[PDB]
């Protein structure tokens, strides 16, 4: 329901997650592993009736009115500034779905991996990977549909509107 | 030389609507002619045991003698003696089995219970509970409906009657039986039927569907 | 001559936390003064069992012998030989006994159904059920709490685990406690309690109570005119 | 000349269920060929003593001496000496380790507190507390329970076991937990679990949720009118 806390500023740090001597040392936590949105992350839904239908809802959010957040690229005038912010969620993603993700998240409890093998319960098609990359397309393409519901700044350049989506 | 006498079963006779019987003999040689036979207290002479089992490859014999008769002739307690004689047993065995006539009988009595809120919560799957409590005497009979189909029996699990320390000769039995949560939130029959001796009619069922405990939320009340 | 070396049941181990294995030696002919003792499979012997039971009165002998073990040797993994010697053996007889070590594990799932709300009009009793599903392997320990203090065996009811076949080897079970409803609709959190392996502290209880539902209600009472 | 003689605490004899016994010597040189063996209340024998200190720089030898007792040993209530030899002084020297028998095990009471709803108008945070009294003796464990799964120490505090002078010398104590509310206002029960001798299996749960302190019922009128 909160579209963003402070925004960039010196508070990243490392007892969030105490004892980081998990597999390398202690490092900081950026803003967008703090703040991120999602809807179904409690065991209490747990499973879901069909499918993974409403993470394109939930990143409808993300930006129509959290990136938003009072037109905060509008006034600093950096639009590419808000382009690699979405840039970067994008590919957290990336490493949600596929478990790579450092934090002890909820999500990254066995809620992600739950829910995918129930889908792959015969493992029919167990590239999880790849369907994820194969839905990437239209992630990413639903992922400036929110944008234009913000404030309309609207720029059709293909930079700024098709992510090579393939490379990473 | 084990000599087994199969009594019909309640279950076994509202399935067939028949009073099939049977006499196994095991741990035999391998011979065959054995003298397996079916006769009342009066020594009548039952149609032929057909389907004579093979000499299993444990090196013991199977010899099975099927017989038929009215529902009533067992229910009216009189012994029925398997005739068996071999070359191993000589002496012509005798296997007088009757129902256990003189036993009392009491009124079963049915509940079923929805499914626990906080597992419907967790959203997989939903579980149902047939209860059934109060009869005497065993060999009770339990069955799941649903929409007016029967289901495979291998969806539900039945229990084992059990007699409670409570009442002196009573007991109780349980069934379970398990489906999709969202299945269940639609929530249509999900029928329990349950057959006994001491019934009127030997067959009662409930039913239960998503809404039946919920209670009203808005006494709502108004005047001019 | 019958032989049979009890491993120690878990339900057990936990009720006591002194686990004990025993040797049963009957079918023997009758001869006083057998030598029947425990030894570990490298011979670690114990401490000679007391109060051996007398002849059989089925014109036979019986042997009985009971061992204390610590419990984390017990779940080493070692071999225990039961030694017997009587006189209608030739040899002393080392029945050799382990546990299945190397099976599959699976955390259990607790529920509690209160009574029938019908079931609660005629005025007699009313019964709660304790169901537990799902667990691997067998061999789970349940019982009843009040209060802090446990109530009679008698009371509640317990069946067996057996296989459930909706899904791959797992098993559930249920138990069974009656009480009156003239102070059971009255407090009284009847609490439930279970204990298995696969837990990650061996004990889990649930509780239920009268008032475990009966969400808000309304009563609105719009009077305009 | 100073011998730690560590017992098995009772926590530690809950989360190891390998109860193990540490005693070592310090204001000593530096020197080797020390044995740290242990006996019983009769002098039996023990299992052998092994990573032993070596020259530390700290000019004293810390050699510790590790038995790996079994748990009914220990809780039998004999008495067990910590025999120390060295070559250096030939004399052992002498500890008799055992329970402080006595006072008689109370069961203690655990409740456990939803957080105020006054703090749930904020949008910041919430708290979780558990608190268990009237036990005694004292070390009493507590952790925390999870929708299944257990968490690390670092993100809550205990408190250590206070007497309670309105009762005689009995002891309590309190676990706190800070959690968001978004969160919290979705389910996560976060138990709290305890732990403690006199409990009849030792192990004690408590849980809440939102469904804790919601309302009963409502009594709203509306006389709407112009009288």
């Amino acid at each position: 329901k909160d579209k963003t806390k402070l925004d960039e500023l010196d508070e990243w740090n490392d007892m969030d997650l105490r004892g980081t001597y998990n597999k390398h040392k202690g490092v900081l936590i950026p803003p967008r592993r703090r703040q991120l949105c999602f809807s179904r992350i409690v065991r209490g839904p747990a499973n879901l009736r069909s499918l993974n239908e409403f993470k394109e809802e939930i990143l409808k959010g993300a930006q129509s009115e959290g990136k938003f957040l009072g037109n905060y690229y509008k006034e600093h005038k950096d639009k590419e500034k808000a382009l690699e912010a979405m840039k970067n969620s994008f590919y957290d993603y990336e490493d949600i779905i596929k478990g790579t993700d450092m934090l002890t998240n909820i999500e990254f409890k066995d809620i992600k991996i739950k829910l995918d093998r129930l889908l792959e319960k015969e493992t029919n098609n167990t590239k999880k990977a790849e369907d994820w990359w194969k839905t990437n397309k239209k992630s990413i393409w639903n992922a400036m549909l929110c944008g234009y519901k913000k404030s309309g700044n609207k720029i059709i350049d293909p930079s700024w509107c098709t992510i090579p989506t393939t490379e990473t | 030389i084990r000599v087994f006498a199969i009594p019909p079963s309640f279950a076994s006779i509202f399935l067939t609507k028949s009073t099939k019987l049977t006499c196994l003999v095991t741990d035999l040689t391998t011979y065959d002619s054995v003298t397996i036979s079916w006769t009342r207290q009066n020594g009548e002479a039952v149609k032929t045991h057909t389907n004579i089992s093979e000499s299993h490859p444990n090196a013991t014999f199977s010899a099975v003698g099927e017989a038929s008769i009215c529902e009533d002739d067992w229910n009216s307690g009189e012994r029925f003696t398997c005739t068996v004689t071999h070359t191993d047993l000589p002496s012509p065995l005798k296997q007088t089995i009757s129902r256990p006539k003189g036993v009392a009988l009491h009124r079963p009595d049915v509940y079923l219970l929805p499914p626990a809120r906080e597992q419907l919560n967790l959203r997989e799957s939903a579980t149902i509970t047939c209860l059934v409590t109060g009869f005497s005497p065993a060999d009770v009979f339990v069955q799941w409906m649903q929409r007016g189909q029967p289901l495979s029996p291998e969806k539900y699990v039945t229990s084992a009657p059990m007699p409670e320390p409570q009442a002196p000769g009573r007991y109780f039995a349980h069934s379970i039986l398990t489906v999709s949560e969202e299945e269940w939130n639609t929530g249509e029959t999900y029928t329990c039927v349950v057959a006994h001796e001491a019934l009127p009619n030997r067959v009662t069922e409930r039913t239960v569907d998503k809404s039946t405990g919920k209670p009203t939320l808005y006494n709502v009340s108004l005047v001019m």
